[PDB]
């Protein structure tokens, strides 16, 4: 299976470093946050998101790694299992770190 | 499978009430317009009545214009709401120029009026033969089971009656 | 009744182009409330919660 | 309340989501999609459950009825007016989503042609007469469509997606051999001179197509009849210019193009000027008739009705059983129809 | 004109970064 | 599985039915919720829907060598699939009557078609791998019904009859006033006064002898030479004989055959070579 | 819906069949319970009610620019409306017979008047824009009848 509820619990269990039933209290809190709406800063054009990731690479002084990222992007496009590539890409962009 | 089209005319009537309802709010004074009965049969008996100088419930004689007046507000026209309301006005106008022609025949008298032509009175003796004839066509208009057989017939007549009435209602008389 | 209907019809032309995505009936209510004084910002917000609530419900 | 009344007496909405939704039936093989979805969701770790517009089983055949002749469809996406395709969210519960896509993609591409052929309808003479012959087939093709519409409203329903689908197949195969004719028909718009070659060569592509189908016919002679309708009504102004060029002496032409490059000499030192165009033996008959009428209207001294009748008389006794083989024989009755008028016109020339 | 453009592009990027900063 | 198998057999793929496009033979999936036995029988009912879409692809291909007997044979071939498509829709109502029918019922019913479809796959294959055209399409179909099996022998003489009608129009127009129809040059009468006519021995059947071919040649050449000269001297007439109407009626009578009659074809090669042949004989007498 | 549509096409407005003097008689956009597809074919029927009230004003304006072949041209224009109004009435008795009908049936019956009506609407606008009257009226209709389309 893979219902939303079952997947959100597994995520919480490993990241908090505590058991399944011992991450519950945070588990409820997690459901409110996801069920409260937000809207991304970039809403239109798949390209607008990609160029952002690409700008980020330069900023971090990692020009070479952004070239490698373009190459990976083609790979993702060709396999076609995912139909909301953008969500995945915006999400890693946000969780970027040094 | 039933759609709005396939369901019927009655479905359209329910919907028409609903569609209206949004607009009725601002035409509202403190309450919105309400529906008023006429049946399908009440219209086909009325259509013959305006065309002989008589009122029915739909038709209100107005004596400050010598014209007929239909109910100005929403009348539900069986299952055909407010389209007939506009259709019933063109044939209402056709019977009006008939009551203006009939009013005009009476005017002329030679009791002591001698500026009312002799010729002008002979004009009326031929005019009244034209008025009984109309009545005999309305007596043969039956049967009326749609408003259409009555309106399309008087596409010819409706234009005719405007000429024939409003040449004189100006006032030429005598040798003129 | 004549005046009112004729603004709405012009109003429905704009709504379908601008991509409001609302229904006819609902728009008439939006307009009546404005003429009686409402804030526009609040009114769009309410519409939005109701809209999202309907989609989720049906599925 | 009125809203609730409508909602029960009309089938529940599926162009806007604000009506609750069925996709239930008591048979075990009709809830196939709910079973198929479930399978995908557990087998594939990476499954993307689509947001699907729940349809409203075997009402997809009503949208096939409209689409094949009638109006633009705003329930399905059409990228343009020559590209009809079917949205990727339509499910019927007694098939898979994919399986469904595949029957609706056959009729989409068959409604792509009738919808394209409808944009040619303009509510010169040759094109106006080709338009009224294409438009005539459209009002006789909806007779079968309006029949199938009364079948679904009848209770019990009967129809499914695919059961009246092999019933509308003669018309289906008739609208495809229209496509091969029309691609070859108009596809002379980029070509230089729009004047006589477009009009001539679309009468000529009709002429080329009746050999390709009639002489391999007699197993679909349904397609032989159609291409001949399109020809008898397309040839109808183009013969009657030749009728006016004899019995009146001079003819009618547009004031912005020629349809046959028939031209008369205003000074007298030659009769008529000719310029070649696109049948070929019939063109010589026009030269000799106009020479002789052009003198006789400046100096007196000293066809369509007939075509239809010679066609009919083969028919009451396309294929025929008074002619072999086949359509060029009914045509060679027309070459005597010009001929009986043509030789006695030229009779009168030498008389002056 | 060439210089006018370089400054314009520059404006365009900062108000994009400032926008992502406001959102956060 | 039932409604996705009814329409995949009609030539409309599923995606529990996966169309691998005339390479290999994996045409249904492995299905967890049916038994291990039930996914094995499913592939067998699908090979008879794979050879069915090998037939609907061959019609469009030869409805654009690419001769006109290739194409008479295609519109022959669509009428063998007419009881096939009719038995699939007769099966639709059988599965609505009760939902207690599964794909073992479908096996029983769809084996009147496993005695027809592989055997016609071989007809269409020898066609596309030799690139055959002309009257030697009829000669392929004739040598394939030289094989056994009672379903394949009734069917391929019906597919033979539709395209022997395509010959009947040629050879009647050939012996009228001397019309020669060639849209690609397919018929045995070759062209390339009286003009030139010749015969190809390389597009001629084995059920038409050499000695039978030359009854059609000599008659057809006689009518042709009056098409140049004068048609009031026409042996077959046109104004002065209504023998051409007798010839039409005779042709139509024989146009169809229940299978293929050899004796009826050659009986009217006698008749067209006599009766009307008493007209030009009394010219050359006196000449 | 079906019978009430017949009154829209003999020139009588509901508030559903709204008359606009710009774009004509038109069906009001996305009204409750009207299929996307049925509004599209109902709009092709409303163009035959738009040119029909653009034709009945052209009679009444000039009967009962000036001219005496203009009003002979008006009794020229009333004769093409003659089969139209009979085919509205042959829909009328069918929809009194039973109330379940498809709008495809009116689509089928009144396409015939969708190729007479555009081709005559250019005639009356051409009369009113070159300002022509008289015996050149007889010339104006004659050379169009030389033109395509048997109807």
């Amino acid at each position: 299976q893979k219902s939303p509820n079952v997947l959100l619990q597994n995520l919480c269990c490993r990241i908090l470093g505590k058991g399944e039933a011992d991450v519950a209290q945070q588990f409820q809190y997690a459901v409110r946050v996801i069920g409260s709406n937000f809207a991304p800063t970039v809403e239109r054009d798949e390209f607008l998101v990609t160029e952002k990731i690409k700008k980020e690479f330069v900023r971090q002084r990692r020009e070479a790694d952004g070239a490698l990222f373009s190459e990976l992007h083609r790979k993702l496009q060709s396999q076609g299992v995912l139909k909301n590539r953008w969500s995945i890409l915006y999400l890693l962009l946000s969780l970027s770190e040094d | 499978e039933p759609y709005v089209t396939e369901a019927g005319r009655e479905a359209f009537d329910k919907l028409y009430k609903l569609h209206e309802g949004g607009l009725q709010i601002l035409s509202a004074t403190t309450l919105q317009p309400q529906l008023v009965l006429l049946e399908e049969t009440d219209l086909v008996k009325a259509v013959l009545n305006v065309l002989i100088g008589v009122v029915s419930s739909t038709f209100s004689y107005n004596q400050a214009l010598q014209s007929f007046a239909v109910k100005q507000g929403v009348y539900i026209s069986g299952t055909s709401p407010d389209n007939v309301s506009s259709l019933l006005t063109q044939v209402a106008e056709y019977g009006t120029y008939y009551t203006r022609l009939s009013h005009f025949s009476l005017l002329t008298v030679l009791d002591s009026s001698h500026s009312n032509g002799l010729v002008f009175q002979a004009f009326t003796s031929g005019l009244r033969k034209y008025l009984q004839y109309y009545r005999a066509c309305v007596l043969s208009t039956p049967a009326s089971l749609t408003l259409l057989t009555i309106s399309f017939l008087f596409r010819k007549l409706g234009r005719q009656l405007r000429y024939l009435a409003e040449l004189c209602c100006a006032f030429p008389t005598g040798v003129k | 009744m004549s005046a009112v209907r004729e603004t709405m019809d012009v109003l429905l032309e704009i709504s379908r182009l601008l991509n409001t995505g609302l229904d006819m009936e609902t728009l008439s209510i939006c307009v009546r409330l404005c003429e009686q004084g409402i804030n526009p910002e609040a009114l769009s917000s309410v519409i939005k919660e109701l809209r999202r609530a309907s989609d989720t419900l049906k599925a | 309340d009125a809203r609730s009344w409508l909602e029960q007496h009309i089938v529940h909405q599926y162009w806007t989501s604000r009506a609750p939704r069925f996709s239930h039936s008591s048979h075990l093989h009709s809830n196939l999609s709910a079973i198929w979805d479930q399978h995908l969701y557990t087998t594939d770790p990476l499954y993307t459950p689509d947001d699907k517009t729940i349809v409203t089983e075997t009402q997809v055949i009503r949208e096939t009825l409209w689409l094949l002749s009638g109006v633009k469809k705003l329930l399905i996406f059409q990228l343009n007016d020559g590209k009809v395709n079917v949205r990727n969210d339509i499910i019927v519960t007694h098939m898979t989503q994919n399986c469904l896509r595949s029957v609706l993609e056959q009729i989409a591409a068959y409604g792509q042609v009738v919808f394209r052929l409808q944009k040619f309808i303009d509510e010169f003479r040759t094109y106006q007469a080709f338009m009224w012959a294409l438009y005539k087939y459209f009002i006789s093709f909806k007779e079968e469509l309006t029949e199938i519409e009364k079948c679904i409203i009848n209770k019990d329903e009967t129809v499914t997606l695919a059961i009246v689908l092999d019933k509308l197949a003669p018309r289906l195969a008739q609208l495809k051999v229209l496509h091969r004719v029309f691609s070859t028909g108009i596809a002379e718009v980029p070509p230089d001179t729009r004047n006589v070659v477009r009009a001539s060569h679309l009468l000529n592509t009709l002429y080329k197509a009746i050999l390709d189908y009639d002489n391999v016919g007699e197993a679909s002679e349904q397609t032989v009849s159609l291409l001949f309708c399109l020809w008898v009504e397309t040839v109808r102004p183009y013969l009657e210019i030749v009728d006016e060029w004899i019995v009146h002496g001079n003819l009618f032409d547009p004031a912005k193009e020629f349809i046959i490059q028939r031209n008369k000499d205003v000074p007298f030192n030659h009769r008529d000027f000719w310029y070649a165009t696109y049948l070929k033996p019939v063109l010589k008959q026009i030269i000799m008739a106009g020479k002789s009428m052009q003198l006789l209207k400046n100096l007196k001294c000293r066809l369509y009705t007939l075509f239809l009748e010679s066609v009919q008389s083969r028919l009451q006794h396309s294929e025929s059983v008074t002619c072999q083989s086949f359509e060029l024989t009914l045509r060679s009755c027309l070459y005597p129809h010009i001929g009986k008028q043509y030789l006695e016109c030229c009779g009168n020339l030498m008389y002056t | 004109a060439i210089q006018i453009n370089f400054i314009k592009n520059m404006i365009e990027e900062t108000l994009d970064d400032f926008r992502e900063a406001c959102h956060r | 599985m039932i409604h996705e198998l009814l329409l995949a057999l009609s030539g409309y793929p599923g995606s529990i039915f996966t169309w691998n496009k005339r390479t290999g033979l994996q045409v249904s999936q492995d299905i967890p919720f049916l038994h291990p036995g039930e996914t094995s029988v499913l592939n067998r009912l699908c090979k008879l829907g794979t050879d069915y879409i090998r037939f609907t692809e061959f019609i469009e291909q030869y409805t654009g060598l690419h001769g006109i007997y290739l194409r008479a044979f295609c519109r022959g071939l669509d009428s063998i699939l007419q009881p096939y498509r009719q038995a699939l829709l007769d099966l639709e109502q059988e599965f609505l009557a009760d939902p207690h029918l599964s794909i073992s019922h479908i096996n029983y019913s769809l084996d009147q078609f496993h005695l027809l479809f592989p055997s016609i796959m071989v007809v269409v294959e020898q066609i596309k791998s030799q690139k055959i055209h002309g009257c030697q399409i009829l000669e392929t179909v004739y040598k394939h019904s030289c094989g056994g099996l009672p379903p394949v022998r009734s069917a391929l003489e019906k597919t033979l009859a539709v395209c022997h009608g395509v010959m009947y129009k040629q050879l009647s127009a050939w012996m009228l006033h001397g019309l020669l129809l060639d849209q690609y040059e397919e018929f045995f009468v070759r062209q390339g006064s009286l003009k030139q006519f010749s015969l190809r021995a390389e597009m001629l059947p084995s059920y038409i002898p050499v000695r039978v071919a030359e009854k059609i040649l000599f008659v057809g050449e006689s009518v042709q030479m009056f098409e140049n000269q004068n048609v009031n001297m026409s042996r077959t007439g046109s104004i002065l004989k209504n023998q051409e109407d007798t010839f039409a009626a005779e042709l139509h009578r024989l146009k169809q055959q229940p299978l293929f009659s050899l004796v009826d074809f050659e009986s009217v090669l006698d008749r067209i070579r006599s009766t009307v042949a008493e007209h030009l004989w009394k010219l050359m007498v006196e000449e």
